[PDB]
């Protein structure tokens, strides 16, 4: 009953907190209503404020615990942090402020919580951090009290009870108030007291220059600097940022500010200090979604109410480039490496035009490229604007790469979804002109992608280097000359090393090589070569990459005798993926081994192994570890009230990996009782139960099957309907 | 869940070789079909079998895939099964390591777990005593389990036909057959043969034996030949299928990795040229799926079948078949991609976008046919052709029949036989649709044997339509002789159709027959009316072991008919024919060999040599009792016939005399017979006078004979000239095959019947 209960209570934090859904103001009203839905019979007990912020402070901690003390038995380099951050930023942001308007400031406790848990913990995370490195070490528990003492929860006295016996910390040190301090020019503390303004006062003075070469703290604007030290924020106040800038951005959607917002970009797609991952904690990445989506899908009509016949167009058109390129790359971003889909976003609102939506295709088909160039692609079947797609493909390749200019009334008779396009075409036929022999000149050409660099060419470089990899898979396996292949790195040397770059063009060449890195750092040390990686592990290093091995970015000189991994899932053979998934079916039975609770190992294990043999491998497996072994953690083989405790423990799991947010749940009741709602869960389980349970009731019709066999079959579907039911997601 | 495209594989001779999933103590079936009493058919009795790693000197574990070698031109008789281990077990049947054995009983080459040779006859289950063996179920998916299995070829060419067309000039159906040259990879003579299996985790093998030894060889490699082992065991692939390419020792390795979420492509070439064969990878292309469709709807990858495409057709390029299901509605996408190389002035081209109204369970590729089976839930199957993606039941209906080639058929299915209502896939262990499309296999699992569905016509009461079924029918055999198919399905269709024609109208049925069989010579290019020069061909040829046999099935339910009855006795005749003959060359090339070995008496090889000479003739004696008994019944019956002429029950009598090479196969089987008489005369076994009880015997039966061989040989004769000169007294073609097929006169020749 209280393993079933903790059991339950840490996978249902787990799932919360990868569900991004901490800023829901429903998350203490489902915690609380835990213990209620997992007994059905009625309990009607009085939890106090206290009870539930300690429960939540020992729930926290454990799974914290467990998640820290499941990493070793991982493979050494299946890396993946996100959650590692994600549970960082929960407690040292959310808990502080979850007792801040949620507990009465009792010390006692506090003092309570904190001190009823067990040293397992504590050696655990001494023992991983002494092996990963006396030196100065921290642990989380430090950082809890020290937001709490800022928020005047607690006094001073409080931090040197829990101190090691033999050091202590001196208060007046320690910050005590929540107003926000900025290093000026002169090096004194200056107080921002309002926070709108002074992003807004920041970002008109900001310089685009300022954004990678400013390896350097003391810089003038205080904005950046913040960025750099984004670590010590106040922990009410990264609140208000946060918030500052979803009520700047939106406005600057409605008034077609195109200044502020390529700038504002520009500072969330680097994520220096872990910058954006804070971002996505707090505001729901769904409604960041919908707005930036909102801009890329109704610029269109933006294009037909402006002239270019004034001497501000070529400043405006140059904003408006930029404003609209910036925005495609933190959706890639996005995408990539935060695990969001563009494709979900638009089923849920359904304001969007999915078949008229340009930006839907465009990520899916990223890193190819069509070998025919098309001006629209919804009126293929009609000829007219193909006899001018030809036209306008000559008359850029003989601007560029012969007159040496471009002309401004090519810029205004086309769009950049076409440019989008243009770019990467041209790159490929010159580069695969020069591989095979064709383009023998190359001095020309090294002048020739100098012209690529342009503001208001620059989004035509987004899918050029996606294709790279592709291009360069290829051109790995097969055989090249030298003198080709020196062609090659000094046709990319020109887009990887610039000669000089405009002030609008320097911080988006780096970011444009920051999405697609990795992959190219494998191909290219397979084989000038060293500038190009030296350029690209300089472009690695400007801000910390998720789910990468450090020892690649560093392997300079580094040789450890252990084969690099790339990937963030990874498998050899001494432990194939028979050994996990035998110990998970010793996890998945008798809840052995330690890789559970650890949805970044198992998600991407279940897709390894589609959701269809992973539970068809387990479903009927169990039959042969239960009709032998017996139930564990009972003596007596006497009853089935004992196996069914069991069952529950796996269909709960599943029930998570379906059911993502609140409402949801209540649709999914109505799918089961009988379009829209199937859409959105292609993969999941629900589906192939209610799948199968309606064809094979079609078969009881005709006779085909055993009356015994078809009340199994529904059997588990109904039991998946009965939790589903009785417990609010 | 998707079926089991490959737990049962249709052997080419028959044998059907099925995964065993529920007895405890075998893990594969044999069997194959079997004629009850003539009409109804029945599956032969199971021969179960037991498969274990450690046959080589206990626990066994399930069958993952079994692949008969029927690939191309290959024999088809050595079957190798891939368990869920990994293990490739390679099982020869019809041949033992003593001596030659029928196809029911199976034998070892070698094991796999490294490869070691160990020869060793396999025994039924159920014979064998009870052995301390258990069903270990490997539930586990290891590295080394083989996704798809592949067999090569040899450089031996195969001729097949494509289609045929209604010559409306003649007003006759016209095929034309077109040599079809190896394509892909093929292994040379020197190696006895070689597989192919893609594993899991991306390992490749590539099993192979020298024809001049005994001990066999594997070479294995990696997909993915990167320089870290963190990547090579990565390579999780969900569908590995391996398509030959028209590029010269090229096989197009499509795999679709979930972990990079791509389809990725791969090209494998190999060196033949006893060095063992060189083996090379080298990467290609990779594309992304499309996540919606035009309207808005989103799509799921269900699966991923590439077509093996010859050069034959206008674009060779595979066709990748990305299914794709539109949720929550009945719809069904199928993309159509290519793979083309990339030109200036490789990439994947889109041709179109084909719906499909009911969701599909699973997806098999016919061989040599170029047939793609879309088994849908509800149990209709719908087979699109490869040339055009036109419905095969419904290409009449919509087919454009103006123009110089009109009703275009392939197939019977063509012609508008569908299957009926199939049980539901829920229930079915697994579906194959047989060889000939005729009918589809259906394994419950309640039912311990396997059942079986034919094709039905629902107008079955229009006579009109019975011009175009026998022609259907005509050509769906001509495809299954040259592939070497036996075609059992299309001959239990065939008769089942024409069963419910004679419930209605017997003499409907009769004339279907005649009109049927006729258009298998015109296909074939075989003239009954030819001269005579073509007519010693057709004795020796193979059809005619088929072909007969299939009135032989065809009119099991007609008693008292002569049409079986005059099959059979050619039939038997072509045995009595391999009797006389078959040892009348045999026993010339004897004569020889006493004259030059004349040199040595004593040895210890001239006594067995001189044994069996005289022992040879005895045992056809009771050969000749058999044909002294056949040309009795056919005179006896001329007595009879004379008094009663009206009597139709005995128009048997007028079919065999009007055999035109049977009159000319007696005559050389009397020839041959006064050849052995004289040979024998003029030379006589005289070392030992025992021994010539066999020769004396030869010459007994025949003076003894009840009617003289001479006479009798001069009533023959004397009709082929006959016959003869009516040919040219009136030119007609239909009485050549009244005289073989129908046994009958027809009554424009009522007074011929007189002359007889």
């Amino acid at each position: 009953d209280m393993k079933l209960l903790r059991y339950y209570k840490n996978i249902w934090l787990n799932n919360k907190i990868i569900n991004w859904e901490i800023s829901n103001p429903d998350f203490l009203s489902k915690y609380s209503a835990i213990t209620s839905s997992i007994f059905q019979e009625s309990f009607n007990s009085v939890q106090n404020l206290d009870q539930l912020l300690t429960d939540l402070i020992e729930t926290s901690f454990t799974c914290f615990a467990q998640f820290v003390s499941n990493k070793q038995y991982h493979q050494a380099n299946s890396n993946l942090t996100l959650l590692e951050r994600k549970w960082v930023i929960f407690i040292t942001k959310h808990l502080p402020l979850l007792i801040l308007e949620n507990s009465s400031r009792s010390p006692r406790v506090v003092t309570n919580a904190l001190d009823n848990i067990d040293e397992k913990v504590v050696k655990a995370i001494r023992i991983y951090f002494t092996e990963k490195d006396p030196s100065t070490s921290l642990d989380i528990r430090h950082d809890f009290i020290k937001g709490l003492i800022m928020l005047n929860l607690q006094p001073a006295s409080v931090i040197n009870n829990y101190l090691r016996e033999d050091q202590m910390i001196d208060t007046s040190i320690l910050p005590t108030r929540d107003d926000l301090f900025v290093r000026n020019l002169q090096g004194i503390q200056e107080v921002v007291h309002n926070t709108n303004s002074f992003i807004i006062s920041s970002l008109d003075t900001l310089e685009l220059e300022s954004i990678t070469e400013s390896i350097t703290h003391d810089s003038s604007n205080g904005l950046f600097q913040v960025l750099h030290n984004f670590e010590s924020v106040a922990p009410t106040k990264q609140r208000e940022i946060v918030k500052a800038f979803l009520s700047i951005f939106e406005d600057a959607i409605k008034e077609l500010n195109y200044n502020r917002i390529a700038k504002i970009c520009a500072l969330l797609f680097f994520n220096f200090s872990h910058s954006l991952t804070t971002i996505l904690s707090f505001s729901s990445p769904a409604a960041l979604m919908k707005t930036l989506i909102k801009f890329v899908d109704l610029s269109r009509n933006g294009r037909n109410g402006s002239n270019g016949n004034d001497e501000s167009s070529e400043y405006e058109t140059i904003n408006i480039s930029l404003s609209f390129s910036w925005a495609i790359l933190l959706i890639i971003n996005l995408t990539q490496t935060y695990g969001i889909s563009v494709v979900d976003v638009a089923l849920k609102y359904p304001e969007l035009s999915i078949k008229n939506s340009f930006i839907i295709n465009f990520i899916s088909n990223l890193p190819n490229v069509s070998d025919k160039y098309y001006l629209e692609e919804s009126n293929v079947n009609d000829s007219d604007m193909l006899t001018k797609s030809h036209n306008t493909v000559q008359s850029w390749l003989c601007d560029l790469f012969v007159n040496g200019s471009i002309t401004d009334q090519l810029i205004q008779n086309i769009e950049t979804r076409q440019l989008a396009n243009l770019i990467p075409f041209i790159v490929k036929q010159v580069l695969l002109s020069v591989e095979i022999g064709v383009l023998t000149d190359i001095s020309s050409l090294i002048g020739g992608f100098e012209y690529f660099l342009q503001p208001l060419l620059l989004v035509g470089l987004i899918k050029t280097f996606y294709w790279l990899e592709q291009f360069l898979s290829c051109v790995k396996n097969d055989t090249i000359s030298e003198d080709i292949l020196q062609g090659i790195f000094n046709l990319l040397n020109t887009l990887f090393n610039p000669v000089t770059l405009n002030e609008d063009s320097k911080a988006f060449h780096t970011a444009v090589l920051r999405l697609n890195a990795i992959p190219l750092l494998k191909v290219l040390r397979k084989f000038n070569l060293e500038p190009l990686i030296a350029k690209l592990v300089a472009v690695l290093n400007v801000s910390p990459v998720y789910d990468v091995d450090p020892r690649i970015i560093n392997s300079e000189n580094d040789y450890s005798r252990k084969q690099l991994g790339y990937g963030k899932f990874l498998i050899l053979n001494e432990n194939p993926i028979n050994k996990i998934m035998t110990n998970q079916i010793n996890s998945f039975w008798s809840l052995h081994s330690s890789t559970y609770y650890n949805l970044d190992y198992l998600f991407e294990l279940i897709e390894l192994v589609t959701p269809k043999s992973f539970l068809f491998d387990v479903l009927k497996t169990l039959e042969y570890k239960l009709a032998t072994y017996g139930v564990p953690g009972s003596e007596n083989k006497r009853g089935s009230l004992d196996s069914e405790h069991v069952f529950d423990y796996f269909f709960y799991f599943l029930v998570l990996y379906d059911v993502k947010t609140a409402e949801e749940a209540s649709q999914l009741i109505e799918y089961m009782e009988n379009n829209k709602i199937s859409i959105l869960k292609r993969h999941s389980f629900a589906v192939l139960l209610h799948e199968r349970k309606l064809l094979n009731d079609l078969a009881l019709e005709n006779g085909e099957i055993t009356k015994t066999e078809n009340e199994k079959f529904i059997s588990y579907h109904d039991k998946y309907l009965c939790m589903l039911k009785t417990c609010v997601f | 869940m998707m079926l089991g495209e490959h737990l049962m594989s249709w052997s080419k001779t028959g044998i059907i070789a099925y995964s065993d999933s529920q007895s405890s103590n075998a893990n594969i079936c044999l069997t194959f079909l079997e004629s009850i009493n003539g009409i109804n058919w029945r599956f032969h009795t199971p021969q179960k079998y037991v498969l274990h790693p450690q046959l080589h000197e206990q626990f066994f574990y399930n069958i993952s895939s079994i692949h008969w070698n029927n690939w191309f031109s290959l024999p088809g008789d050595m079957l190798a099964v891939c368990d869920e281990l990994g293990n490739m077990t390679m099982l020869i049947t019809g041949q033992r390591p003593d001596r030659a054995t029928t196809y029911e009983k199976l034998t070892m080459v070698f094991q796999d777990n490294k490869i070691y040779n160990h020869v060793m006859p396999l025994k039924p289950v159920d014979k064998l005593k009870p052995m301390n063996i258990e069903r270990k179920q490997t539930r586990k998916e290891y590295n080394t389990s083989i996704l798809e299995f592949r067999w090569l070829t040899s450089s031996k060419s195969v001729i097949v036909s494509q289609f045929c067309a209604f010559d409306s000039s003649s007003n006759t159906y016209r095929s034309r057959a077109q040599q079809v040259p190896p394509y892909g990879v093929y292994h040379p003579p020197f190696i006895k043969y070689a597989c192919l299996a893609i594993r899991k985790n991306g390992q490749i093998d590539f099993w192979y034996q020298f024809s001049n030894s005994k001990d066999h060889k594997k070479i294995t490699l990696q997909l993915l030949d990167t320089s870290n082992q963190r990547f090579k065991d990565l390579q999780w692939l969900e569908f590995a299928r391996i398509t030959p390419m028209n590029d010269d020792q090229c096989m197009l390795i499509t795999t679709y990795s979930k972990l990079s979420k791509n389809i990725s492509f791969y090209k494998l070439h190999v060196n033949w040229n006893l060095n063992d064969p060189s083996l090379k990878i080298q990467f290609i292309l990779s594309t992304t799926l499309d996540p919606t469709d035009d309207e808005g709807h989103v799509l799921k990858l269900e699966n991923l079948h590439v077509v093996s495409k010859s050069s034959i057709e206008k674009d060779p390029s595979p066709e990748i078949l990305v299914l794709y299901n539109v949720c929550d509605t009945s719809k069904s996408l199928v993309k159509r991609y290519r793979l083309a190389p990339t030109q200036l002035s490789y990439n994947l081209r889109r041709h179109s976008d084909i719906v499909l109204d009911k969701k599909v369970t699973l997806i098999t590729s016919e061989m040599f046919d170029a047939f793609v089976s879309f088994y849908f839930e509800d149990g209709t199957i719908e087979s699109y052709n490869q040339n055009d993606w036109k419905l095969e039941t419904e290409r009449l209906i919509s087919q454009s029949q103006l123009g110089k080639f009109k009703n275009i058929i392939a197939s019977p299915l063509s012609a508008g036989f569908n299957y009926g209502k199939l049980p539901l896939p829920p229930s079915v262990e697994w579906m194959k649709v047989s060889p000939s499309m005729c009918g589809v296999i259906v394994k419950q699992y309640n039912k311990k044997w396997p059942q079986f569905y034919a094709a039905v016509q629902k107008n079955y009461a229009d006579p009109e339509k019975d011009s175009i079924n026998a022609t259907a029918l005509a050509f769906g055999y001509v495809k299954s002789l040259h592939k070497q198919i036996s075609a059992e399905d299309l001959t239990i269709a065939a008769k089942t159709h024409i069963l419910r024609i004679s419930f209605l109208d017997r003499k409907r049925a009769k004339e279907f027959i005649t009109t049927l069989l006729k258009s298998l010579y015109s296909f074939f290019n075989i003239s009954p009316d030819a001269p005579k020069e073509i007519m010693d061909k057709i004795i020796t040829s193979r059809p005619l072991q088929k072909i007969m046999l299939l009135q032989l099935e065809l009119g099991s339910c007609f008693s008292q008919e002569n049409i079986e009855e005059m099959a059979r006795v050619i039939l038997y005749l072509k045995n009595v024919l391999f009797a006389f003959n078959g040892v009348a060359r045999n026993f010339h090339f004897a004569i020889e060999q006493i004259s030059n070995n004349s040199n040595q008496q004593q040895n210890p090889k001239l006594f067995q040599t001189i044994f069996s000479k005289q022992d040879l003739i005895h045992s056809l004696i009771p050969v000749a009792k058999w044909f002294v008994k056949f040309i009795t019944y056919l005179t006896q019956e001329i007595l009879i016939l004379i008094n009663d002429p009206t009597n139709k029950e005995y128009t048997l009598v007028h079919g065999i005399f009007g055999a035109k090479m049977s009159r000319t196969l007696i005559l050389s089987i009397l020839n041959e017979i006064k050849k052995v008489t004289q040979i024998v005369a003029k030379f006589p076994e005289t070392s030992y006078p025992i021994l010539n009880e066999s020769s004396t015997f030869l010459k007994l039966v025949l003076s003894e004979s009840p009617v003289d061989f001479e006479k009798f040989e001069t009533f023959l004769v004397d009709v082929n000239n006959k016959f003869i000169a009516l040919c040219e007294q009136q030119p007609s073609q239909e009485r050549e095959f009244s005289l073989l097929v129908k046994a009958e006169i027809p009554p424009e020749y009522a007074k011929v019947g007189d002359f007889l």
